[PDB]
RNA sequence: ACAUCCGGGGCGACACACGUGUUACAAUGGGAGGGACAAAGGGCAGCUACCGGGCGACCGGAUGCGAAUCUCUAAACCCUUCCCCAGUUCGGAUCGGAGUCUGCAACUCGACUCCGUGAAGCUGGAUUCGCUAGUAAUCGCGCAUCAGCCAUGGCGCGGUG
């Protein structure tokens, strides 16, 4: 069967499709270790996984658009999770001992008039 | 006219002896911060 | 510079003034305030008033200034 | 603020130090200068240790005690952090042909006792004890 | 040594070029692979008919050295003499390229 | 003449020319070793527009 | 004539002083080759699919789109390799040459492109300013005015953090 989950993170969004396999992650049409190329990415992907031991068991389809790779790899790990949660409603405790189901809504800040930037302001004198 | 003196010093006195009172005003101005 | 499928500008009240002094053979100073006007080979050997603002520098056209504006040998700030 | 665990080796402590490390927001460049001076760390002090081990002996041995403010104790959060900016300015400071060349040089020399940092420490030390009196 | 320049010896071609008055990056690039001759070849790995090739190459073309040393003497003589707006700019040491003075030089 | 505070080593060298198929020997103290040696205006507006 | 039409100048001059910024002084870097990820916003004489010419700015045919439909949109990042501490493969000011566009017209006084030249600058005293989390720092993208543009300014957007 196939279960559905979607994570969110900046401006990227994560579509996972989760199902009974062994490992294959595949993302948009291309491999895990192809579409991120670094460990640490791969890591923060794969990370609730690695938590709950739920690793070599599932086939993982994403779809991510948005963002840059930090946060793609961020929706996509809020995805996985969630999804996991949606599968085995008895993880929801161990995963939030981690946080990975818990939506970070940091976003970037509008640039306000009359300053260079957000918060900077010019060089009073 | 207003000294650099790292803080600033300003003061500003309107009359036909200006460049005088102003130097009175900010003598007393040095003075209380002198100590 | 101006494009080469344009070819150049030249002022053609000037030109035609230049020519006609030319087929003249006499000699004379021609005034002018076309300070954009490039100078062509049928200028050399002329005297053009350059228009610089205020007054009319004088300029005889020899054959180095073939292919410069005419403003560039009329200065138009002065300063000492 | 929450500290992502180490890709490498899963510390926090190691992710911190990489914080400090980093200019203009390039973590992974930082990350890279942090992982080739443990390489060149281990391949110099080839040592019955490791290559953690040894930069874990280093922080602690760089660190201070007590600070004047009157001399005073130092919060572990603040002593921690001190330790990491001095041993990061101090390897900056120092000369040396590349980044992670010059940490691993001041690593190895803080772990064998001497260095600039051990310098800063032992001064901050002796005008800590300086002013005994009034403590 | 190439066209009365002594190169340095432990540099390579598409560097040690730009060494020669006339010749930057781009033409130091475009002479190595109109020669033929690797651009990533150290000036003492060069062969003797690679340095020929080099030099065959810089002549025909690509004025170097003492000629356009004496070609810009001469364009600047004559844009002084001219008396042109550019000519005094560059007798007085003034900027005459529409760059506005009083704030920087 | 004075045997010793002359320099030694003044053997018969070869200058070569790689550019000009010029080869030359003399006794330069430096069988012959072999040293390479190397060695208007109108005008353009007619050019231009005619 | 302190009213009014026009052409040519000036508002762009430089002994210098002050303010606000942009680049740098490099190895956490600069080149060369390859791989990947945005959001907002604009578009009718305008953006242009696709061909042909030019090293390039651009030019010539042709297509779709008054547009969630057709077009304009990445760089920091990652991988391989060189430079190995130098006023250098750092820096790119100044000046010389040749061009492309807009416009009746680019001299004073335009933007961009291609060659060449390649300066001051080795992290800056007293002093002084901003900010407290998706913030500072850094990276690129877009819009207003607008024939063109001196846009490094103003107003916004997202990436890494």
């Amino acid at each position: 069967d196939y279960i559905n989950a979607i994570g969110r993170r900046k401006a990227a969004v994560a579509r996972v499709y989760l199902s009974e396999g062994s490992g294959k992650i595949v993302i948009n049409k291309r491999e895990i270790e192809q579409y991120f190329p670094s460990s640490i990415l791969q890591y923060i992907v794969k990370q609730p996984l690695l938590k709950l031991d739920v690793a070599a068991k599932y086939d993982i389809k994403i779809n991510l658009r948005g963002g840059g790779f930090k946060g793609q790899s961020e929706a996509a790990r809020l995805a996985i999770a969630r999804a996991l949660v949606k599968i085995n409603p008895d993880d929801k405790p161990a995963l939030r001992s981690e946080g990975f189901i818990t939506r970070d809504p940091r976003v970037v800040e509008r640039k306000k008039p009359g300053r260079p930037k957000a918060r900077k302001r010019f060089q009073f004198s | 006219d207003k000294d650099v003196a790292r803080a600033w010093l300003f003061s500003l006195m309107e009359a036909g002896q200006k460049s005088s009172s102003v130097q009175r005003r900010l003598s007393a101005l040095k003075s209380f911060y002198k100590y | 510079s101006r494009s080469l499928k344009k070819g150049p500008y030249i002022n053609l009240k000037l030109e035609k003034k230049v020519l006609a002094m030319n087929e003249s053979g006499k000699k004379a100073v021609i005034k002018t305030w076309a300070r954009a006007s490039m100078i062509s080979p049928d200028f050399v050997g002329h005297t053009i008033a350059v228009h610089n603002g205020n007054k009319f520098i004088p300029v005889f056209v020899t054959e180095n200034m073939v292919g410069h504006k005419l403003g560039e040998f009329s200065p138009t700030r002065t300063f000492r | 603020r929450q500290i992502l665990p180490d890709p490498v080796y899963g510390d926090v402590r190691v992710t911190k130090f990489v914080n400090h490390l980093m200019y203009d927001g390039k973590k992974n460049t930082a990350f890279s200068i942090f992982y080739g001076a443990l390489d060149i760390v281990k391949t110099k002090h080839s040592e019955e240790k490791s290559a953690l081990e040894i930069w874990k002996a280093a922080l602690d041995n760089i660190t201070p005690q007590v600070e004047v403010k009157v001399p005073t104790e130092i919060r572990p959060e603040r002593k921690e952090s001190i330790s990491m900016k001095n041993l990061i300015l101090y390897a900056r400071k120092r000369g040396g042909k590349t980044m992670a060349d010059k940490l691993a040089a001041e690593i190895v020399d803080a772990f064998n006792n001497q260095g600039a940092a051990f310098k800063r420490k032992e001064d901050m030390h002796r005008m800590a004890e300086a002013n005994r009196a009034f403590a | 040594r190439i066209v009365g320049v002594d190169l340095p010896q432990n540099k390579r071609g598409f560097i040690a070029l730009t060494y020669i008055y006339g010749i930057g990056r781009s033409s130091a690039i475009t002479i190595l692979d109109k020669a033929g001759v690797d651009r990533d070849i150290k000036v003492k790995d060069w062969s003797d008919d690679q340095a020929a090739a080099i030099r065959d190459v810089i002549g025909a073309g690509y004025k170097v050295e003492g000629d356009l040393r004496s070609e810009v003497q001469l364009n600047i003589k004559r844009l002084m003499d001219i008396g042109c707006y550019r000519g005094i700019r560059h007798r007085i040491g003034l900027p005459l390229r529409g760059q506005s003075t009083k704030n920087n030089a | 003449m004075k045997k010793g505070i002359h320099p030694e080593n003044y053997r018969p060298v070869v200058f070569k020319d790689m550019s000009n198929e010029d080869i030359f020997i003399t006794r330069s103290t430096m069988t012959y070793p072999l040293i390479k040696v190397e060695i208007g205006r109108v005008d353009k507006f007619m050019s231009r527009y005619g």
